[PDB]
């Protein structure tokens, strides 16, 4: 897996790919 | 949160894993 | 699959744009 | 839910919102 | 509609890359 | 809606997005 | 433009929506 | 128009740059 | 044609991620 | 290939990491 | 085509559409 | 590489292309 800086909708789809059938929860800022 | 953690720093695969539900 | 898979892709990054900082919840089973 | 709503039928930005937080 | 709609997000994708400082419209109604 | 710099292909998703039916110039840098 | 006002600046929905035909 | 054009068979970058401007 | 085009988009994304600094081939004729 | 295994069903990122390097 | 730092994923899809049926290779950070 | 030269830098399409098999 990468070793970047995932910011915005990079974040997002990230999480998207990585939780699979999981799904997932997006706080945005905390 | 996700952001300071994998955003404002880097993560690791197992870091972001701890936002899957 | 894939396109049920693909369509998600797209509905998860239009969610960050229309939510912002409340954010969402991406789930269903 | 959104996927079968937002999946067959194209859902706006308003219809998303209903999805927020 | 969804397919054509996922479609049309990779298009605008794509023309945005290839059209440049010059841009372009999208549109067909 | 994001408080955030949408620049380049971002931009033009969330125009896309906005936009629906309507549909979109984008003149790029003016 | 849109760029000089969303991306080098932060845009509101409403001020994107100027840039729909 | 674009879209009958490139979503049914794929549009090269070629292609696409027709509808540019 | 353009469905497993917009298909190979999402996968080269994919492989992006999961495959970092390790890069990655993408081919199939 | 990769296309025919995972534009057909859902490859996970351990199924895609097989395509890495 | 753009005037753009093309980086991460956009330095990828930009690759993909380039490159068309031939197909590329990605070895990021030489 | 194509990091060095497309991301560090700005590439022509020509420099992108250099990176197709
Ligand atoms: C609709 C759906 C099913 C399973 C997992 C998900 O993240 C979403
Ligand atoms: C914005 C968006 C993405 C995917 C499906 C939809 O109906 C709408
Ligand atoms: C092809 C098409 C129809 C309607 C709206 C659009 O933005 C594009
Ligand atoms: C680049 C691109 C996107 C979507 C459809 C196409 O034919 C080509
Ligand atoms: C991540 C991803 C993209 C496209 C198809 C897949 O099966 C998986
Ligand atoms: C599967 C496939 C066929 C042809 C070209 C590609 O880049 C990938
Ligand atoms: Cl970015
Ligand atoms: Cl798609
Ligand atoms: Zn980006
Ligand atoms: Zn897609």
């Amino acid at each position: 897996f990468v070793n970047q800086h995932l910011c915005g909708s990079h974040l997002v789809e990230a999480l998207y790919l990585v939780c699979g059938e999981r799904g997932f929860f997006y706080t945005d800022k905390t | 949160g996700i952001v300071e953690q994998c955003c404002t720093s880097i993560c690791s695969l197992y870091q972001l894993e701890n936002y899957c539900n």
